[PDB]
């Protein structure tokens, strides 16, 4: 649901943000087509998105449960239907990027996996780092498993 | 919270019956998953709704 007057970001598994204001999307009819936002690459799907509200929180996942927090501030911010930049590192220990939530701290999360394995942690284990910075171990993983889930637990 | 697997299955379950704890636990199965399927889909939200 979107307000007035709001931002959307656009989240890849390849590390891809992109901001714009929602002022620059007109509304249309029901059986419509829409418009390109974000300038996709290749070999890359919309797995994410988050309307930006306060301040203060932000999280990734990665396939093998991997992630970090960072500061809302610190994305840049460009007109629709235009390149991002990278926004966790892709590694080799993490897989790619599954969703991303915006929960600050006194919150927990849940993570699922393709089997199961139902996890209930707090996110004062998880500290701010920068944007460039790869995952680390939020979840132990277990062979022939991926995480496909990730909501946000409130107070 | 609710769950969904692929062909489709749809349940809920009470929030209390889960416990939060440290990074880099195992985690026990929310579902008696099927032979062939995984959950692809997952949602919280409150009964009346």
């Amino acid at each position: 649901l979107t307000s007035g007057e709001d931002e959307v970001m656009l989240f890849s598994a390849e590390g891809k943000v992109v901001r714009f204001k929602e002022s620059s999307v007109r509304a249309m009819g029901c059986n419509t087509t829409g418009v390109r936002g974000i300038r996709l690459g290749e070999g890359d799907k919309v797995v994410s998105l988050i309307v930006p509200r306060g301040d203060g929180a932000i999280l990734t996942a990665t396939q093998n449960g991997y992630g970090k927090r960072t500061a809302v501030a610190e994305y840049p911010t460009k007109s629709r239907a235009t390149k991002g930049v990278i926004s966790i590192k892709v590694t080799e220990r993490n897989g790619l990027v599954v969703g991303a939530v915006q929960v600050d701290d006194c919150d927990q999360i849940m993570m699922i996996t393709d089997a199961g394995t139902l996890v209930r942690t707090r996110v004062s284990e998880i500290s701010i780092v920068g944007r460039n910075t790869q995952g680390v171990i939020l979840i132990r993983t277990a062979e022939d498993e991926n995480v496909v889930g990730l909501q946000r637990v409130a107070e | 919270v609710v769950t969904l697997s692929h062909q489709g299955y749809v349940k809920y379950q009470p929030l209390s019956e889960y416990e939060a704890q440290r990074r880099g636990g195992k985690g026990k199965s929310a579902a008696r998953i099927k032979e062939e399927d995984f959950i692809d889909r997952l949602l919280v939200a409150n009964t009346h709704d």
